[PDB]
Formats: C-alpha cells, structure tokens, sequence
RNA sequence: GUAUGAGUAGCGAAAGACAGGUGAGAAUCCUGUCCACCGUAUGACUAAGGUUUCCUGGGGAAGGCUCGUCCGCCCAGGGUUAGUCGGGACCUAAGCCGAGGCCGAUAGGCGUAGGCGAUGGACAACAGGUUGAUAUUCCUGUACCAGUUGUUUUUGUUUGAGCAAUGGAGGGACGCAGUAGGCUAAGGAAUGCAUGCGAUUGGAAGUGCAUGUCCAAGCAAUGAGUCUUGAGUAGAGUUAAAUGCUUUACUCUUUAAGGACAAGUUGUGACGGGGAGCGAAAUAGUAGCGAAGUUCCUGACGUCACACUGCCAAGAAAAGCUUCUAGUGAGAAAACAACUGCCCGUACCGUAAACCGACACAGGUAGUCGAGGAGAGUAUCCUAAGGUGAGCGAGCGAACUCUCGUUAAGGAACUCGGCAAAAUGACCCCGUAACUUCGGGAGAAGGGGUGCUGACUUCGGUCAGCCGCAGUGAAUAGGCCCAAGCGACUGUUUAUCAAAAACACAGGUCUCUGCAAAAUCGUAAGAUGAAGUAUAGGGGCUGACGCCUGCCCGGUGCUGGAAG
C-alpha cells in the first residue's frame, strides 16, 4: 500500500512512498546484470543536449525479455523484484530447458503460476499471442511495432489497452491516451495490464529525495539574463511581455502542435485526440 | 662483445673496505645485464658467482667560466665472489 | 590560498608534450614555427 | 648615471643568563649548567612536488633584512646495492587512438574488431645487527615462490599414467544505517630483580625513594566462533560432446549429518639477539660484560567483518583460480642434493628555510600513528617520549596610537541603531503558559544543591562535624520575554564592497509528444533523450499546508474549417 510518515520533521510532514509489499527477495542474478553509466545529457562531443540530468545513485540492467520467441515450453515464474529502471516490477523466469531471464510482471501473477507463449496458448495473464489469435476486448501489453523487435508499447506501470476490432488488415488498438491506430497481424502482445497502480501517489517531499533520482534544479525562465532566455530582462517581477510564452530557443510553448506534417504514419492513425 | 662491458674499477673510501669481504666496485656501461658482468668477469679473471649488485647515477652541476653543463652518466657494479682473489689493483 | 601553477609531471606532458604535437596538424605548426627561431627547447 | 625625501620609516608574531673554549676580531659559532615553549602537535612514517639542497674536509668577495670563525652559501672529494617492497614482462572502469568502414570544397569528423589507460583486482620474507652518509636492498639466522640438472619404483597414447582448450560452466563480485558479542594491541595499579640511605625539622622500611619489569615470520598442533540443508528417481538444455553446469516433476531427509571460513592461542624459531646499569687496553660511555620476564583492573569501528538485523535512493567490470569434455599425446610423478631468477625508483626536505605564493613570507597541502592526571572526549589546563628558544639589540619608562586589567555614585541620559563591551554558561533535582499542522513550543520562564572529615551503609544516599568573603573556587561551556512585516522549512548565491524580502525546493496547473516520438549538439554520418515507451519524457508559469481561485473572446497569438 502507502505509507504515511508521522510528521516528526519539517522536511517528513508530507512524505509518501510504497510499502514494496509485493517484492519477494533482494537478490538478483548474476548470470542477467549488466552496467550503466550517468551520460548526464552529454554526447560523444560532451555538450549537455537534453538539460537537468546527473548526479543520483548508482544502476544495473536487468536484461528483459520483450521478445517471448519460446513457445511451447512452460515457463515457472517465482520472484518478483524491483527496478531502478521502470516504473513497474519484474520477474524471474524458469523455463523446463534450463534457461532463465527477465520478464516484466503483469497485475495478478502469483508465484508458481505457469504462462505458455506459442500461437496457440490460451486466454489468462501473462501469454504470448500474436495479434490474430486475440478476441475482440481484451486488455493487452508490449504490443509491437514492426515484426521481430518485440515490445515498444504500453510498458509502464498500471496502464492498459484494448482492441476494439479487426480487418483483414490491419488490427485496431485503442492505446492509452484515448487514440486508435493500425498495428499489423504479426506483433506479439502479452494479455494483462501492467502491474504497481500507485506511482502517482507518492510525494518526493525532500529536494534530496528528487535528487535520489537522477534530476537536477529547473530554473525559471523570467529570472534569466536577457541573453540567456528570451523571457528575461526587466526591473522587478515583470510578466511575459512577448505574445505567446517562448521556450529558450523559440517554439512557443502551449499551442504548437509539431509532428512532421508529412509523416508516414498518418494513413494508419484514427482519431488523434489528447496529445 | 664483452670486454666493453667492465671500464673501470672504484678507488673510494666504501670500496676499499668491499676489498676485505672479497667485493669489487667496477664502473659498467650502460644498458648491460647482471648476467653480462658475470660473463665478462669470469671471461677476464677466473673467479665466479655470488651475485653482482648494479647501481645508477644522477649526474651534477659544476661551473668554470660562467658555463653550466653536466657530468655523465654512470653505473657502479659491486661484484662479490666466492673462492678466489684479486690482487691486481 | 590555492594558487594555480601546481605542477605535475603526467599533465604537463600530456597536455604540452611531443607526443601530443606530432599527433595534429597544428602540433607541426607549433614545431616548425618555433624551429625558424633557432629555439633549443621544442616542447617537452 | 646620479640626486631630494634622510641617515628618516622599517629590520616580517615567540624568554633567556652565566662560565670555559677557538680566533686578528664574538650577545649572534662550539661545549656545560639551570630556566622556558609545543606536546591531536612545533613528535614519528610516507604520497605528490623539488632535483643533490645529503656526508666528510676546507673558505669568508657577494647572498643571510644586524654581526658572523657559521649556513640549505663558495671550493674539493665522496654517498642511493632488491627473485619477495611500489611499477613493467598479468587484468579491466571513466576516457583516448581506432585496420577495414560510413560521411565531408581541401583540411578532416565519427566508429566495429583489436588495443592503450590506476584512483581499483590478483600476487612468494620475518626479527636483529651494522656505517660518516644505504638498508623487508649489506651479514646473521631461519623461510617461501617459479624453474633447470642426477636420484626415487610406472608403458598400446587405449588411457587403465599424464597434459589439457582461444569452447561448456562455477567463482572472483562489492550499498547505506545501527547497536550487540569475542580476541589482541595500548593503558593503569601492586609486597618479583637492581643501588643507596639523605646534612633543612623527621624517617631502616613497612606504612621507602629512583629506575627496568619482553620477542618475530614461517612450520606443527587447535578453534572463542561464523555461514550453509543433504540424498535419490524420471526427462528437457548446454551450436557436437561431457562424470561439469543449469532446470522441471515425484519420493524422502532437517536443532541431524556433510561441507566452507576463522580472528587468535601453545610449542618451535630461541644456547639467538634485547636490556636498568657497570666499564677499558691506547686517544671512549668505545669495545666487552647483564638481574627480574608476576598477578589483578580497565580495555578498542584495530581484527573476525558486510559477520548480523533493518531500509530503499536497489548498491563496477575483466584476468588470476577451479573443474568437465574437445583434443594433443615415448613415461611423468612424489622424495633428496646442487645451481638459476631480467629492467626502473631507493640520498635528502616533505603543516616546510628544500613544495605552491617574485622573499629564509603570520596564507594553502591528500593518508597513517597520535601517550598521562582529572575528563563523555582527539575539549580545556599542566606534562611523558621528542623538538625548539624564534637571525637586530642596549637603555629610558613623556605625548599619542594599538592590545589588555580595575573603578566611586548613577545605569541607555551616548547614538541613526545598546555597534562595542559587561551579564548567562558545567552536572544533578523541582517546576513549566498562550498557540498548534498534535510531532512541538521546551534548555520555555522561574528556583534550589556542589568543598573536606567520620559513621551508617547493599544499591542510592543519609546523618553528624570542620573551615573560608566566595566550595563545577583556575581554563573551557545559551542572556531572556512581549508583539509585527517577509519567506513555509535544511539548502544556494555576486572568488576580491551586497548572503537577503533574491534563486532552488516538495506540491499545483496548462501544453507538446505513439517511438527512426517530440527537443538538442553537429553540414552529415553519428550521438544525447534511452538500452526509456504516456503512472513516461520535454517546454511555460506559481512555489509547504488551510479556505478560495469573480467578469470579458471585441483586439493580438494558437487551434479547427471549407464555400468564395
């Protein structure tokens, strides 16, 4: 659940984080970790590109099956454990082989359950089907985009899906954010939404908490120098004085809407509504 | 090509006392083994091993004329035996 | 207080060294400039 | 080049005095005695950095903020020894170069395989002696690692003898916080050996003064303790294979047993070297001779050891090592004896007069050890082991400036302002408001006790007595209360005039963005975002928490539209 901290401090008196009442063990394997670094939002030329980056703690990969290109051999999941990484949990896999790895833990996995992977397995948590053989009004995770990549959507914790129907080509999927598009007949998919539903409601409360994670100070455009931003200058707390409020390079911040407007995906994309 | 191995020998106050415990200060150029003054000494004076110890040399100052240069390089060689003598020196 | 000239001897010969200056094309500028002088010391 | 300022300011924090030396010449050099300063450092050991400043014998023209017979200065000679220590012939992190390759007016930019790169991993020696300077380096004794030559007991290359992969796998292999338990070091106190008995009143012992009160690596034996369940049957897998490794089902088994690690102890080493003190044989406290090795008390974040419990911010790689097969394939493999083991650094200073500051400069410099009496303590006062007495003085004791000590009577009248000083301050005990987010305010305010001797006492203190003006008698150690703006808070800020009412901050809200995502660096290749995927990621504004966040879409931007 969540806890609440009694507010003994002033830096504790709004304090909120999980319970982690839903993690097995504190080991992970050795034979599935590999490192990191803290790039910083810096290039190969070492210039910060992407800003408010650095200086957290330390990580590991866990290497995460997205694939599920085993099929017809049962697989025994037993621990669930945590990420630095995701917002959602993961868990460990024994397949009959001998052969382990990661997979991310949909809502409802108990330990000992046995998920099946092939074109033919059946309809529960946790199984690896393809997107012909899935009814109308299930709920539905790592979808793929292309063939053979496995999954690059919905990943993150306590989201969903659904299919609202067929073609003959292609699939509609309703995603989250409320849109529909067109993803193909050969994409694997895993039937659950995903699992920890709380990573909204906890509070940071420290500065040093949301410098745990690897974050950094955001200062505010109209304290700024005049070369800096160009919402700055002026004597005093001054409003914005330029039409519609401006980012630090141009681009003006609420309105633009800014895909390429010659995209390929447009043919295959219904009802583009909350973006 | 060893008999430029070994120039010189030592005549200092320590080297005249490594003459009572059959040792020998000999000055070796540079760039040369323990295992070449072994060679070359057994080549020139018929004694042996008891191992050689082999030292190097930071150069100095010295001045003349208003003139600043070096001294050279060096290398002492303090060879120690075990049965025979040397009284050539 | 701490004042700047605080030598070392790996940085000062591999920030001003003759490995670094035969590695560009500016390092050669940098030698055949100082070799019109006569200069005895190249670089180090 | 030379004046004036002018023989003026200064001579860069600190305690010296005398006797005797040497010498043309002495406060400043040598020696002796007493006094004084630091003693979590002005004491010891090393990493950078410096580059001969180290030692011996001479010298006094310049340097030394004075003098100088002296010196970190000048001349001359002379000193740094390694199979085991730190680095290389071993491994990899950040990063860099990058055969081919991909881009680009030239120049060139980026990058796979392969490499280079310690602050990290892995790795075989301990105690003492010795010189004017070197010592896990020389010698003395006892070891260890890897090899080579003669001896030592076994033959198809099938392995039943071996070796054995650049492959199969195990292992190396890791955070923070908190107290608990065991050993050793170091510490303290006494009735164990040594010498001598006070010349100021008194003291043979005991109830006495000064001084010393031990030992290695390695090899044998054991072990306070700590961690971990083990076995079988039937199949999957490990690019071919495997007795190795992994894994699924079934049957037992469990404070049991098997296994793994372990600070430390006892012998040996060791007839050895160490030592209070004696002391020559020349001119040396030199050579040479050595007595004790006890018991109790306190006792470590040093070691077991990241061992254990707890927590979320979820805590490096590769080699060395170990097995199994692939394979190669006269017959090597224990004991004994004798030999071999390469290159670089090693002097010295190293909280400083030898490094960084133009200086022999009141500043800065990472790591380890860091004693005693009080004492929580590395605080504070005085001291041990040790090291210093500061590189201008002698007189006199006016003004004035600086740093200190005391004050009658009054106690904020001074002043922009109680700025500066004065006052409180240690431990124990009694007691403690409005207000509130129920944690606080709170060390709230305001009071009381402390020294020495005797008895009682289980424990804790009580009772009696004695002295002074004053009993935490010295040094160290919060002034308090009532109201109000501003900002919730701990934090951060103009090195060198501004530390705040400024910025950050947890929270709120709007907007963009379906993955070759938006955004950014670049001409592009490429890269960051991110090995992330809308509970995520970027951009603008407001800044805990409580109650709220009215009216206007005419104008300007944004978004949607299709007829003209």
């Amino acid at each position: 659940a969540i806890k609440k901290y009694k507010p003994t401090t002033n830096g504790r008196r709004n304090m909120t984080s999980s319970d982690f009442a839903e993690i097995t063990t504190s080991t992970p394997e050795k034979s599935l970790l590999q490192p990191l670094k803290n790039n910083a939002g810096r290039n190969n030329n070492g210039r910060i590109t992407v800003r408010h980056q650095g200086g957290g703690h330390k990580r590991q990969y866990r290497v995460i099956d997205f694939k599920r290109n085993k099929d017809n051999v049962a697989a025994v999941v037993k621990t669930i454990e945590y990420d630095p990484n995701r917002s959602a949990n993961i868990a460990l896999v024994h397949y009959e082989d001998g052969v382990k790895a990661y997979i991310l833990a949909p809502k409802g996995l108990e330990v000992g359950m046995r998920l099946v992977s092939g074109p033919e397995a059946d309809i529960k948590v946790g199984n690896a089907l393809p997107l012909e053989n899935i009814p109308v009004g299930t709920v539905i995770h790592n979808i793929e985009m292309k063939p053979g990549k496995g999954g690059q959507l919905i990943r993150s914790a306590g989201t969903s899906a659904q299919v609202l129907g067929k073609e003959g080509k292609y699939v509609l999927i309703r995603l989250n954010s409320g849109e529909v598009r067109m993803i193909l007949a050969t994409c694997r998919a895993t039937i659950g939404s995903v699992g920890n539903e709380q990573h909204e409601l906890i509070n940071i409360g420290k500065a040093g908490r949301s410098r745990w994670m690897r974050k950094r100070p955001t200062v505010r455009g109209s304290v700024m120098n005049p070369n800096d931003h160009p919402h700055g200058g002026g004597e005093g707390k001054t409003p914005i004085g330029r039409k519609a409020p401006v980012s630090p390079w141009g681009q003006p911040a609420i309105g633009y809407k800014t895909r390429n407007k010659k995209a390929k995906s447009d043919k295959l994309i219904v009802r583009r509504r909350t973006k | 090509e060893l008999l430029d191995v070994i120039k010189r020998p030592v005549i200092t106050e320590k080297s005249m006392l490594a003459m009572d415990e059959k040792k020998y200060t000999f000055e070796v150029d540079t760039r040369a083994n323990k295992t070449l003054v072994k060679q070359a000494v057994e080549s020139a004076f018929d004694v042996k091993v008891a191992n050689v110890n082999i030292l190097n040399v930071r150069p100095k100052f010295k001045r003349m004329g208003k003139y600043a240069g070096y001294t050279k390089k060096r290398r002492k060689a303090i060879v120690t035996l075990t049965e025979d003598s040397k009284e050539i020196q | 207080m701490k004042r700047t000239y605080q030598p070392n001897k790996r940085k000062r010969q591999k920030v001003h060294g003759f490995r670094k200056r035969m590695s560009t094309k500016n390092g050669r500028r940098v030698l055949a400039s100082r070799r019109r002088k006569g200069r005895k010391v190249i670089s180090a």
